[PDB]
RNA sequence: GAACUGGCGAUGCGGGAUGAACCGAACGUAGAGUUAAGGUGCCGGAAUACACGCUCAUCAGACACCACAAAAGGUGUUAGU
RNA sequence: CAGUCAAGCGUUCAUAGCGACAUUGCUUUUUGAUUCUUCGAUGUCGGCUCUUCCUAUCAUACCGAAGCAGAAUUCGGUAA
RNA sequence: UUUGCUCCACACAAUAUAGAUGGAUACGAAUAAGGCGUCCUUGUGGCGUCGCUGAACCAUAGCAGGCUAGCAACGGUGCACUUGGCGGAAAGGCCUUGGGUGCUUGCUGGCGAAUUGCAAUGUCAUUUUGCGUGGGGAUAAAUCAUUUGUAUACGACUUAGA
């Protein structure tokens, strides 16, 4: 439908969003995504963890080297887990990486247009009233991420920067009602209003 | 200085309140709580638009935050008996609601020539309110 | 099974007042106040008529349950304590070593000091929460009070004191040596 | 096992020289079509008295249906389950329109809570209940009260999509 | 990590310095620098242009500066370069320094 | 080491991740539609279908042949007699 | 090697530490069992050497128990 | 080392494509709650409203899109400039001012086509390069031969020398 698709990465669910990415990359869609941060895991701060501890363990006995890589980028995290879900081996999944990517943020081109979500994937909606989680934007930090408040200062001056811009658009959308309200009940809008629209 | 905690306004459910079917043999007409039998299932009945008193998931069906007067156990009859003893049919297309329904309705039922009116008179439409947000 | 309702109900001691917005609170009165963050257990309040408040569950488990009437614990709990506060008692117990105690403050930081805990060559301290101030006990030997508007600092303060006089590789039946908590109630006369 | 229906079976073993036509039984079976009840009867008869199917015979076979389909019923059971160890004696309280409504529920419930298998469960008698305070179940005495009337929190919807270019609501 | 923004200089150097650019010397032309000193020719509105653009937004200060080897009893002639970290207070202030 | 029927040897084909044998089925070269065993978030083909509920596990579980697990307890929770 | 029922031993108390008559397991560093594999070859044993992994933890760091008064010991836990 | 080489207006041949063919359309936090309009003492204040899918919204009529008359307004969009502000996370783009300028399908006209003979995309995309055009600008370094010990099995490492 659109030359790109934007997603938000904020309030997700892990394994089941790359799911549905992963289907669209593999039909002919160039994607971006920001913020996976802000993924929603499930279960304690302390299960998550061993998991990548164990994982953390396993690595190319004579060579641990040119064996098994660990990554502390939220965004490489994603990358991971959607790889293996595909024939990354193949010209295939070869270009289906080169289609895909993934951001630490809401990088300089990618935060001048928005990104979208999803209800089969959102955190908040496949979790039952009063569940247990935790987010990767901590644990990011406890596995050996030195860039949290590096990276907690710039969505500072960001978040200022789209609100200042919204602050126009809030009002110079008060000013499209308010002229669209002066010429109703015309003419042409008894007749359009008929037709359907 | 007092307490003030919010709103918290919900559709309680009750034996009176009226919901719209979106799937099923109907997939798009009313009926209202008759009989409540647990969590998700409940007992309807809407005379005024052709369907049966089913027993039905809430899976099935949406809400509405429209109650009016009803016994408990009152059959086909006093089913439509306390219906228009309400006025809730005026007070159903009262609602953007029910607008947004008839817009969209129209527009699978529109052809490419009353398709294209739409187009026209939004040529014109869309001139004045350009010298409108020009001047003020 | 699922509790279809479960609800209970909560008075207000005339004079205080209560903002609150999604699951967040605030207590202010006579004292100071109390900011709390409930967003961790999912729960409904709502106020019928000034000095009353309520708390509601509508299909939720037995654990659900057992955390709507856990609440209504704690809303209770915090008024008390911004009108009448909390106040505790310790005494130092010995019967060969005096225990003696300091109010120290290195650039600001207001720790407690610990001197002679049974021969301690070594200085201990305790660190002081925000909110809460201490005053020394007289015409009594040996304790002090605590004072302020929740429990929880106040009381973790106090349970500060209590495990940081370990008895290291000795018998704890017998070498019973170090501070308990006495009194336990508020900071007014006659409660 | 599938959607139930309510049969009526009716048989006499086989007619004989010196008397025929013997005492003559009924039962009410669930089935969700004609010949799986006709298992049943020789089940529990084939477990009381003397007789086969190869000795005796079945010869009506009709459906019976609840006469109010419209109003909801509370309803008692008699329960003879077997489990890993044996059998042992159970009392439901289940509350269902119809008759044979309660017992695809029942049967649902048994595997779901109960982990027994449809060649495991035992019927013994249904009678449909009338009177409350005789209400010793507390599952069903939360649907007995006076104004049930309660609020729906956290609505969650099904994407007839793949995508959503918003944040949507989840209010009830 | 740390990413390297504006590069800025000085007018005019030494031989050590710019030797550490050649490989072959003995047969050079000398062009070293040559056009960077034309921002010295124009009052300076370049020169200020890159250095408060670091004031702004420049997290910290390192510093290049190259040795005195022909005070020493060394024949190479060659002298290094190497970037020393400011610890002082206010990056705008240390700029000053 | 023997009794029954059946297989492989001397057998590919879909499946069981894969495996002589277990399931389904046996085979000239195609072309269409229909099902077998098994499944159906992605790999990977196919509903992030609908249903009634059970579980929160500081080393969960996640389907025969088969890939291992027991006594014995628990006021975790559940239906209970 | 680890239990579990627990007559009892323990001055007086079954369970501080143990525990008979019994019964449930784990292992392949014991020997057995087998001929599946290799006798047109896989260089026996031990040792010196060097590296890594397991925990059924002997010691240390942090900790609970006692028939722990002092002192020390025995059992137990997280952990290689 | 023949006139070589870099950016632009471009002159033609090409070389392929992981896949052009109306717009990737920019608060924040929250979801047992919320956005938006609104008043006041700007409070965690009162009042109204919306959601149930973006099936939204904006744009869109002309030889793949023509020649040109008149009304109405002084406005919109595209093109190339000019003024000023912003943008460092992977800025290189966003915001705005003044003139010049074409359309002006916001209303009403004059004419053009065919036979391409009932279907055959029937091309109106862009990555990069080679070779001729003329208008600005710049006069490059490295290797070895040689020497050095802070280096070395060997190349490499490292000094120097018109």
């Amino acid at each position: 439908v659109e030359p790109v698709v934007v997603i938000d990465g904020k309030g997700h669910l892990v394994g089941r969003l790359a799911s549905v990415v992963a289907k669209q990359l593999l039909n002919g869609q160039k994607i971006v995504v920001v913020r996976a941060e802000e993924l929603n895991i499930s279960g304690e701060f302390f299960r998550n963890k061993l998991k990548y501890h164990d994982f953390l363990r396993k690595a190319t006995a004579f060579n641990k080297t040119r064996g098994p890589f660990h990554f502390r980028a939220p965004s490489r995290i994603f990358y991971k887990a959607l790889r293996g879900m595909v024939s990354h081996k193949t010209a295939r999944g070869k270009a289906a990486l080169e289609r895909l990517k993934v951001f630490e943020g809401i990088p300089p081109p990618y935060d001048k247009k928005k990104r979208v979500v999803v209800p089969q994937a959102l955190r908040v909606l496949r979790l039952k009233p009063g569940r247990k989680y935790t987010t990767l934007g901590k644990l990011s930090t406890s596995v050996g991420w030195k860039y949290e408040d590096v990276v907690a200062k710039l969505e500072a001056k960001r978040k200022v920067s789209s609100a200042e811009y919204y602050a126009k658009k809030r009002a110079f959308t008060k000013k499209v009602a308010s002229a669209n309200a002066t010429a109703a009940e015309s003419d042409v809008a008894k007749q359009l209003a008929a037709l359907g629209y | 200085t007092d307490s003030i905690v919010k709103a918290s306004n919900w559709r309680l459910v009750e034996v009176g309140r009226v919901v719209l079917i979106k799937k099923g043999q109907s997939a798009g007409k009313l009926a209202a709580i008759v009989e409540i039998i647990d969590q998700k299932k409940v007992l309807i009945d809407g005379p005024k638009a052709g369907v049966p008193r089913q027993a039905i998931n809430l899976g099935q069906v949406v809400l509405t935050p429209l109650t009016f007067a009803l016994p408990r156990g009152a059959r086909t009859a006093t089913v439509s008996k306390k219906w228009a003893a309400a006025a809730v049919c005026e007070k159903w297309a009262a609602s953007s609601w029910a607008k947004k329904i008839a817009q969209r309705e129209r527009r699978a039922a529109l052809t490419d020539f009353e398709r294209f009116q739409v187009m026209v008179l939004r040529k014109q439409k869309r001139y004045t309110v350009k010298k409108a947000l020009a001047k003020a | 099974m699922k509790y279809i309702q479960t609800e209970q109900q909560i008075e207000v001691p005339e004079g205080v007042t209560v903002s609150i917005k999604s699951r967040i609170v605030k207590v202010v009165g006579p004292r100071g106040t109390l900011t709390k963050n409930l967003k961790h257990i999912d729960v409904t309040f709502t106020k019928v008529n000034n000095q009353l408040i309520k708390v509601a569950v509508h299909n939720g488990g037995r654990k659900h349950v057992a955390a709507l009437r856990t609440v209504k614990s704690l809303v209770d709990n915090m008024i008390t304590g911004v009108t009448k506060g909390y106040k505790y008692k310790m005494r130092y117990v010995y019967a060969h070593f005096p225990i003696n105690v300091n109010i120290v403050e290195k650039d600001g930081a207001k720790f407690i000091e610990v001197r002679n805990f049974l021969g301690d060559k070594k200085i201990r301290n305790v660190p002081v929460r925000d909110g809460v101030t201490i005053e020394f006990s007289t015409n009594v030997k040996d304790e002090i009070v605590l004072s302020g508007n929740s429990v929880e600092d106040v009381s973790q303060n106090a349970a500060d004191l209590q495990q940081i006089c370990r008895v290291r590789n000795k018998d704890i039946r017998k070498f019973l040596d170090g501070i308990y908590v006495s009194h336990k109630g508020f900071i007014t006369e006659d409660l | 096992m599938a959607h139930f229906k309510e049969y009526q079976v009716i048989g006499r073993r086989l007619p004989t020289e010196s008397v025929p036509e013997p005492k003559l039984f009924r039962m009410r079976i669930f089935a969700s079509n004609e010949v799986i009840a006709k298992s049943r009867y020789w089940y529990f008869l084939q477990k009381l008295h003397k007789v086969k199917k190869a000795s005796g015979e079945i010869v009506s076979i009709n459906q019976i249906n609840e006469a109010h389909p419209t109003k909801v019923k509370n309803f008692g059971v008699w329960v003879r389950y077997d489990s890993r160890s044996g059998t042992h004696n159970m009392y439901k309280e289940i509350r269902d329109v119809s008759r044979v409504a309660a017992v695809e529920t029942l049967y649902q419930d048994m595997a779901a809570r109960h982990r027994a298998r449809f060649r495991s469960i035992h019927i013994l008698k249904v009678a449909e209940i009338e009177k409350t305070a005789d209400v010793k179940r507390q599952y069903v005495k939360q649907f007995l009260t006076k104004d049930l009337k309660f609020p729906l929190p956290h609505r969650v919807q099904k994407s007839t999509k793949t995508f959503s270019y918003k944040r949507p609501s989840t209010f009830y | 990590g740390l990413r390297s923004l504006t590069t800025v200089w000085a007018e005019h150097l030494s031989d050590e310095v710019k030797r550490r650019f050649y490989k072959n010397w003995y047969k050079s032309k000398k062009k070293a620098f040559t056009k960077y000193s034309a921002k010295y020719a124009q009052d300076g509105a370049g020169i200020e242009r890159e250095l408060a653009r670091i004031k702004k937004y420049a997290s910290v200060v390192r510093v290049l500066v190259h040795t005195q080897i022909r005070k020493t009893p060394l024949a190479q002639k060659k002298a290094h370069l190497a970037e020393i970290q400011l610890n002082g207070g206010s990056i705008s202030e240390k700029v000053d320094w």
